[PDB]
């Protein structure tokens, strides 16, 4: 199936360095764009990042822009996110995502707990 | 805690399932899949042009009568056309006008229409007096009724965005069973030609399977990247080629429980929306989500035909019950029957 | 020859 | 002798299509789409003898991919103002301006800030500022009209969300359309007029577009 | 006569050119494969306009062949009535076409049953006076030989019963199109990314080509008859009517040339 | 959900009872169906309008 592996995740103090990945299963990841999201305890999920088809038009959340970084990997077919300079506000349950179709340039994917292609989800606790 | 371990037990059950699939995984009869004699070119082109519908067509359904096909556009109508005569036969207003799918009858006396209304409204032809009347409106879902189908003039099964799939009965106007198995959404489904079995498409490609009397799952037919759109059972009743949003007409097989060879080669633009086999059993048709559609022979994987008389999305098609024709529905208020 | 004029003989 | 029957069915067809061609206009005169119990909780009005079938489509799950994609030829789509919530509208527009079929249908933006004016005191005029580092760096616009007797921070947040929204609007696209920001002007009295003007404006826009600059 | 023969050949050229445009009829009306109605489409009235104008060449071939071939002053069944009626009907049809184009052009933008057909056939309400002023009374040429000629029984007293209507059918689009200028120019603040200044200049372009190719029409009405009736013949007068029909010629070109039908030329010439 | 886990395990269990047919014979029989029915559809064969009146007279 389209199962996405929440690579990495664990306790880390604010200001730290983190790196988590998403693993392909059954789809042509190169053809296939993607995103990242998170979710807070008592709050809905929030769109964080993405990376476009070639790798060009990258963007991020205004809240923590620049602090973290998304990158793709055509060769190994996996989503690369390296998080540096951690903050106490990032402590939440983290989720991968995909943008449903390939051949696309957008995606309607935050739907509360009810999305298909959201991975298992990591509860990365970023705190001292 | 124990919940995560129990989900892990479910995944290890899936591990045993993948073991079983591998153990029954044998090579396809490569002679028949590729090396068999092809189908050849097709000169079948749009003859019966039906441009009398006043919005974006969202469905259609050939009748078991092979005569009367409904279509529930965006302008609150179910224009019950008649392909051979090419004259519409029963206009119908609707309470709302944002209706998604319309299914016709086994006998040819009841039609049903459900969209975002939440309400499956089965319609009547009791008397030929004007302003064709509603037989009854019934509901119980909490979401857009994706697509419903008549087994027998009292037995309507449907499925909607509640992730559910209910079997209404209209003798009492209520449900008999609820197919609560899905986790994505529902887009379309097709019932076995013996009207016992079906398969339910979905958002998460897990085209589950059940049966009318029970509705207890047997086989989840996973293995599509993007999203499942349309399904139709192979003209005998042991396969179905679920289309998708990644231009994958992955024709499954029911006896196998596994995939069968996929139908994806590029120069084709995003997605599929409608699939239904001709009666030969080897001439698949699948309306790709881009502005056109192409044949996909199940014996050659060669798109040996062209369905491009359309310039916008084709949101449903269907081959005639006897296999004499197939007809697509294109968004710009423009429906055609191909021959 | 639109309103009134045409070639002579 | 079905031939005798066939002409009668043809005349029945004509009386079928009479009311069809006579509500063709009834559909053709209207415009729509704002953005459980009954489905489409339609909430409509009329201006200068003209109506407009604007409606919310609440009463559904939050999944949208197979749901919003329905609307088309619907020359109005949006409402905006919604813990981190205001970003929801931002990504939602990010999308609604790029769906392969909604790229050629426009929002008519409509801010609901009247509650936010009082909410600032709990927000401490920095809740968006804490959320958005871009706000501190952003300068001020040219035609700013901060009303007297009001907090400048509130009167400028309603000018910066405009600009970020426009940044999306006329950055991502292809020969980009017009978004049309707005607010709430009075107690449900002038916003109807403003969206009516603005929607006839876009009726002009695609009328011209389908005649293509002539 | 050799100059007359060359003039006749130039007259025949109008049908070739106008129908080399009239291919635009099929080209456009079959180049819109969706939204089939009567007030829904885009090229609505250029399609209608091509339909109407092609009839000008259709009904212009016959007369000037017939008079050259043989004498037809008196004797034939309404050949001094019916064919000339249909001729000038088809010609003057071209008048309000561009006008109604412009009318709903500016009305659909920020103004509020059928605008097409009443405007289309309003020409006939003047065509009946066209028949009355063409009452086909004959003027003696010599020794009792007469020719069916434009009657003076209606023109005498006041001869301008159609000239001012020609004046208005000419001038009408000007104010509405400049109002389009005003509206769009106030619309713009600081398709559209490359053709807003170009669209206002294209407003001017369509206006100026219309008025240029219709300038021969006003040279037909004026400076042709210094006296109220019986216009004075002139050598350069020959090209005047040629350009007059070249109106209906260029009109399909001028519309289908850039908006919806560059794609049509791509799909036709391949 | 919490009970969704039990529903999933029960569902997968009920998915374990299938007798997984050998795919070779399944595909072969599908081919047999196709070839036997080949003589049926008037679309494949370039038959006249006598079979299907869709062609206009």
């Amino acid at each position: 199936q389209v199962q996405l592996q929440e690579s990495g995740g664990g306790l880390v103090q604010p200001g730290g360095s983190l790196r988590l990945s998403c693993a392909a299963s059954g789809f042509t990841f190169s053809n296939y764009k993607m995103n990242w999201v998170r979710q807070a305890p008592g709050k809905g999920l929030e769109w964080v990042s993405d990376i476009s088809q070639s790798g060009a038009s990258i963007s991020y959340t205004g809240s923590v822009k620049g602090r973290f970084t998304i990158s793709r990997d055509n060769a190994k077919n996996t989503l690369y996110l390296q998080m540096n300079s951690l903050k106490p506000e990032d402590t939440a349950v983290y989720y991968c995502a995909r943008c449903p179709a390939p051949f696309t340039r957008d995606c309607f994917d935050v739907t509360s707990t009810t999305y298909a292609y959201r991975g298992q989800g990591t509860q990365v606790t970023v705190s001292s | 805690s124990e919940l995560d371990q129990l989900r892990q037990e479910a995944e290890q059950l899936k591990n045993q399932i993948r073991d079983a699939r591998k153990a029954c995984a044998d090579a396809t009869l490569s002679q028949i899949t590729n090396n068999i004699d092809p189908v050849g070119r097709i000169q079948m082109r749009t003859r019966r042009t039906l441009r009398g519908h006043l919005a974006k067509i969202y469905a259609m359904h050939w009748g078991t009568d092979s005569r009367l096909l409904v279509s529930a556009s965006q302008d609150g109508k179910l224009i019950i056309w008649d392909s051979y005569t090419t004259n519409k036969v029963h206009a119908i207003p609707l309470r709302s006008s944002w209706v998604m799918t319309c299914a016709y009858a086994p006998s040819g006396n009841y039609v049903a229409c459900g969209g975002l209304d939440n309400i499956c409204s089965i319609y009547n032809l009791k008397t030929r007096e004007g302003n064709v009347r509603v037989s009854r409106e019934l509901a119980g879902h909490t979401g857009y009724l994706s697509c419903c189908r008549f087994l027998d003039d009292n037995q309507i099964v449907t499925s909607s965005g509640d992730t559910t799939c209910a079997l209404w009965d209209i003798e009492t106007g209520q449900q008999t069973t609820t197919f609560t198995g899905h986790t994505g959404d529902v887009m379309s489904l097709s019932l076995a030609p013996d009207t016992r079995l079906f398969v339910s498409g979905a958002c998460d490609a897990s085209a589950k399977l059940w049966d009318v009397r029970e509705g207890m799952c047997r086989q989840t037919f996973t293995g599509h990247e993007s999203d499942i759109n349309a399904i139709c059972f192979f003209p005998n009743g042991n396969a179905f080629a679920t289309g998708s949003d990644d231009a994958t007409c992955r024709l499954f097989d029911l006896r196998a429980d596994q995939e069968l060879m996929t139908y994806s080669h590029d120069n084709i633009i995003c997605g599929i929306t409608s699939v239904s086999f001709s009666k030969s059993g080897r001439l698949l048709l699948a309306g790709y989500d881009d502005f056109n559609c192409n044949v996909w022979d199940a014996l050659k994987a060669d798109r040996a035909g062209v369905l491009a008389g359309h310039d916008n999305r084709v949101s449903c098609l269907g081959v005639t019950d006897d296999g004499m024709a197939v007809a697509t529905g294109s968004w710009d208020s423009f429906l055609k029957i191909w021959n | 020859c639109y309103f009134q004029n045409c070639p002579r003989g | 002798d079905q031939r005798n029957e066939e002409k009668a069915q043809r005349e029945a067809n004509k009386k079928i299509e009479k009311q069809l061609q006579k509500d063709k206009q009834v559909y053709r005169a209207t415009h729509r789409l704002l953005l459980l119990t009954s489905g489409i909780f339609e909430t409509k009005f009329q201006v200068d003898k003209v109506n407009f079938h604007m409606f919310d489509v609440g009463g559904q799950r939050d999944e949208r991919r197979k749901w919003i994609q329905c609307f088309n030829d619907v020359t109005a789509i949006i409402f905006v103002v919604a813990t981190n919530r205001l970003q929801e509208a931002l990504n939602l527009f990010k999308s609604i301006w790029n769906n392969r079929w909604l790229r050629t249908i426009s929002v008519i933006l409509f801010l609901n800030k009247q509650d936010l004016l009082a909410e600032k005191v709990l927000a401490g005029k920095s809740k968006i500022e804490d959320y958005f580092p871009e706000f501190a760096r952003y300068t001020t616009p040219e035609d700013a009209t901060p009303e007297p007797g009001e907090d400048p921070r509130v009167t400028r947040a309603k000018y910066f969300i405009r600009d970020e929204f426009l940044r999306i609007s006329t950055a991502s696209g292809d020969g980009r359309h017009y978004c049309y920001p707005h607010f709430t002007c009075a107690v449900d009295t002038e916003n109807i007029r403003r969206v009516f003007n603005d929607c006839r404006d876009i009726i002009q826009r695609m009328h011209l577009r389908q005649y293509e600059l002539l | 006569d050799p100059l007359l023969a060359r003039a006749e050949l130039a007259l025949l050229s109008i049908v070739f050119v106008a129908v080399a445009l009239s291919n635009g009829l099929v080209l456009a009306a079959l180049a819109r494969r969706g939204r089939r109605g009567h007030w829904a489409p885009i090229h609505v009235f250029i399609g209608h306009l091509c339909l109407a104008d092609l009839a000008v060449a259709l009904f212009q071939v016959l007369p000037q062949l017939a008079w050259k071939a043989t004498d037809r002053f008196r004797g034939p069944d309404a050949l001094c009535r019916a064919v000339k009626y249909l001729q000038m009907v088809g010609m003057y049809a071209s008048s309000y076409m561009i006008l109604a184009m412009t009318l709903d052009r500016h009305r659909a933008i920020c103004r509020p049953n059928r605008p097409v057909l009443v405007a289309w056939a309003f020409s006939l309400l003047l065509s009946l006076p066209q028949l009355f002023i063409f009452a086909q009374r004959n003027v003696e040429g010599g020794s009792g030989v007469t020719d069916c000629w434009a009657c003076f029984a209606e023109p005498w007293g006041r001869r301008t019963y159609v000239t001012w209507i020609a004046l208005m059918v000419f001038v009408a689009p000007t104010l509405g199109i400049a109002a389009c200028q005003v509206l769009i120019f106030r619309e713009i603040h600081a398709h559209v990314s490359a053709a807003v200044a170009k669209t206002v200049r294209m407003t001017l372009v369509i206006v100026v080509v219309y008025v240029l190719c219709w300038a021969p029409f006003f040279l037909v009405q004026l400076w042709a008859a210094w006296d109220p009736e019986a216009p004075l013949e002139g050598a350069p007068f020959v090209l005047l009517m040629l350009l007059a029909s070249l109106n209906s010629c260029t009109n399909p070109w001028i519309y289908a040339s850039f908006s919806s039908s560059v794609s049509s030329e791509l799909r036709s010439l391949l | 959900s919490i009970a969704q886990a039990r529903k999933l395990v029960e569902q997968l269990k009920m998915e374990a009872n299938i007798d997984r047919i050998k795919v070779s014979k399944a595909a072969a029989d599908l081919m047999a169906y196709c070839e036997a029915h080949a003589k049926e559809d008037p679309l494949l064969t370039p038959v006249p309008a006598s079979e299907n009146p869709f062609r206009e007279k």
